[PDB]
């Protein structure tokens, strides 16, 4: 039946460089030779979340959509979604279209679904916002939006997360831990928001932000090219490899979700391109996946030529 | 304008000369907002004199203050186009290894680009 057909295996790579340079993901390495099928179900198993367009008004008299300013709201909903499938599903778990999901899978993509009831949706995030000091409407910031989505997940009690939003280039360790044992340990979502230069990244950062993709607990990056943000899940050689929010997609309409998946080879970017205020975020389920992070951060003292983006302080 | 535009360049080596034999512990900076930030405030002041065993830290948090910022508003100092790599290090250090040419040391303060498209 199936061997009258050409199944034009890897047609979605013919959009992607045969090198033997590996291709790193949120802390995971593939060999574009051998894995090409393992490395698409990866970027395509992440939740996607692009503009929308006919959700109910925000506030009831606001916009119905949120193409052309909502995209940092939608690179924070990405990270932080990944956070919650690493809490609830793992970093192991694949999505199938075929296949039947697990019901935690709909309930962390409830969460972003463009309703106001939604924990994390762009009604809560824009509205929530405003408590920061932005209006509806009004383009955020990396620092911004993971300021917003840790005030949101307080009231998310099924997944029960400690956000930890580390400013001043430092990471309190005991601030950290403080957090994590407070209502014995809750999974941390530790985001660093960074200015790695005034127009430009200077080259001993490079190394360094490379191998914040390369740890067990990384989330990835948010920020993005001039006018226009990205979620970064990775990268290979010189290119920085993202999932872009900048489609306009109908609010969905029940639940199908293959329009929160990406299937496609990642889109890449030089790393040179990447514009200096970013936010770094890496997810740490347990005291002792938290030590491990932290060793890791430390071991980069062994980067030729690179310069730490941030540092860990004990108190 | 900016500092650099307000007094000219002998003015300033003559202003820092002054500073310096008057106040031989103290580190003369000038801090102003990069002129790529528009979201942080301004202040009233530009012109800094800083004990010499300050360290970053401390000053991020009196600017932090000066500016009358919550906590959670981002916020960074650079000094020649970067971060600070240690915020124990003393003002006196980073004077020694990144002061201007005119004696002066400088440093610009900004929060985070925007992002949206079309």
């Amino acid at each position: 039946a199936t061997l009258t057909y050409d199944t034009l295996r890897f047609a979605e790579f013919e959009d992607f460089p045969e090198t033997s340079e590996p291709v790193w993901i949120l802390g995971r390495k593939y060999s574009i030779f051998t894995e090409k099928d393992e490395i698409l179900s990866d970027v395509a198993s992440r939740l996607w979340f692009t503009y929308r367009k006919n959700f109910p008004a925000i506030g009831g008299t606001g916009p119905t959509s949120d193409t052309g300013w909502g995209c940092m709201l939608r690179c924070g909903q990405m990270i932080f979604a990944q956070a919650l499938v690493c809490r609830h599903l793992g970093r192991d778990w694949r999505w199938t279209q075929r296949k039947r999901q697990p019901d935690s899978y709909f309930s962390v993509l409830n969460a972003f679904i463009d309703r106001k009831d939604s924990y994390y949706s762009i009604h809560q995030i824009a509205q929530m916002g405003v408590g920061e000091g932005k209006s509806i409407g009004q383009w955020y910031g990396p620092n911004t939006v993971a300021q917003v989505l840790k005030k949101l997940a307080v009231f998310d009690t099924w997944s029960s997360l400690a956000v930890h939003i580390a400013m001043d280039n430092t990471v309190v360790m005991e601030e950290i831990r403080r957090l994590c044992r407070t209502s014995p340990w809750r999974p941390l979502v530790l985001l660093i928001p960074l200015r790695l230069g005034l127009t430009d990244i200077n080259e001993a950062y490079v190394e360094t932000l490379k191998h914040c993709f390369m740890m067990p607990q990384s989330l990835g990056v948010i920020g993005g090219k001039p006018n226009s943000a990205h979620y970064f899940i990775g990268y290979v050689g010189e290119e920085l490899i993202y999932l872009d929010p900048a489609t306009t997609q109908p609010a969905v309409e029940p639940i199908p979700d293959e329009s929160f998946h990406c299937q496609h080879p990642p889109c890449r970017m030089s790393i040179a391109e990447l514009d200096p205020s970013i936010a770094v975020g890496f997810f740490c389920k347990t005291e002792d996946d938290f030590n491990d992070w932290c060793q890791q951060v430390k071991k980069l003292s062994l980067l030729g030529g690179a310069l730490p983006m941030f540092e860990l302080v004990e108190q | 304008k900016t500092f650099k535009q307000r007094r000219s360049f002998e003015q300033r080596v003559e202003d820092v000369r002054l500073i310096r034999e008057q106040h031989p512990t103290k580190i003369p900076v000038i801090i102003e907002r990069y002129k790529g930030e528009k979201q942080l405030p301004v202040l009233d002041k530009t012109k800094f004199l800083v004990p010499d065993h300050v360290n970053m830290s401390e000053l991020i948090k009196i600017i932090r203050r000066r500016l009358q910022l919550n906590a959670n508003q981002a916020f960074f100092l650079l000094v020649n186009g970067h971060s600070m790599v240690s915020v124990s290090t003393p003002i006196s250090e980073v004077y020694e290894s990144e002061r201007d040419e005119d004696g002066f040391l400088y440093m610009v303060y900004a929060s985070q680009e925007t992002f949206g498209t079309a």
